[PDB]
């Protein structure tokens, strides 16, 4: 209900966090992008970078 | 040295729900200058109000 969403979380477990999606895990977000992605003309493009 | 920008989209009565959004590190500024807002409204028609 924080009308946070359409939003983007980068959330990493180390296999001992439940994931609330109720609050859309806001508390354990440990970050967040506001972008919508719905209904685009052309297909969303993610690029995602592991890096040090 | 960097200018932290933090918005409040205001779709909810919270004063500190604020969202970075962009930045710029390194910012070189005048040590003193004058702060000033300026808006414009051409060809489209919207009313700019600033309350504080």
């Amino acid at each position: 209900g924080k009308k946070n969403n359409p939003a983007i979380v980068i959330i990493g477990n180390n296999g001992q966090i439940h994931y609330d999606h109720q609050n859309d895990g806001a508390s354990q977000a440990l970050a967040s992008c506001q972008r919508d992605f719905r209904n685009k003309p052309y297909p969303v493009r993610a690029k995602i970078t592991y890096y040090q | 040295n960097t200018l932290t920008v933090m918005i409040n989209n205001g779709f909810t009565p919270d004063k500190n729900d604020y969202e970075f959004c962009a930045k710029v590190e390194n910012m070189i500024i005048p040590a003193q200058g004058h702060f000033g807002i300026s808006a414009a409204t051409g060809g489209l028609a919207d009313d700019h109000d600033v309350l504080s």
